[PDB]
């Protein structure tokens, strides 16, 4: 616990990156979370919206 | 560009349509920036048999 | 079937060559939501329902 000064700062970071990968995940009012799925589904028109 | 359709397939002369018309026949842009105007000619285009 | 009691066919293991239906003529609305039926012709799924 002594170093937490250091180790805490490590955590913080680690997490904002995490949830910087986990928003990957999210749609986003999108009807996929995905890209490739959604090239693969729709046309131009509506894959660029 | 002028031609003519039948009533129904009007829907199909804009951007971001499907069918036989505007996949085999005249295909608009989906960044079409311009006017369409359509109107029924049976008087003329039409005749008995 | 009457809309009320709408029939209900599943569709499972057999290959779907979509391109009949947006290939034909015969048909005045031909509307799909959220996929491009030129792209099922590469795509599973694990049923069906029509």
């Amino acid at each position: 616990s002594a170093l937490g000064k250091l180790q805490d700062v490590v955590n913080q970071n680690a997490q904002a990156l995490n949830t910087l990968v986990k928003q990957l995940s999210s749609n986003f009012g999108a009807i996929s979370s995905v890209l490739n799925d959604i090239l693969s589904r729709l046309d131009p028109p509506e894959a660029e919206v | 560009d002028s031609f003519v359709i039948r009533g129904d397939e009007v829907r199909q002369i804009a951007p971001g349509q499907t069918g036989k018309i505007a996949d085999y026949n005249y295909k608009l842009p989906d960044d079409f920036t311009g006017c369409v105007i359509a109107w029924n000619s049976n008087n003329l285009d039409s005749k008995v048999g | 079937a009457s809309v009320y009691a709408w029939n209900r066919k599943r569709i499972s293991n057999c290959v779907a060559d979509y391109s009949v239906l947006y290939n034909s003529a015969s048909f005045s609305t031909f509307k799909c939501y959220g996929v491009s039926p030129t792209k099922l012709n590469d795509l599973c799924f694990t049923n069906v329902y029509a």
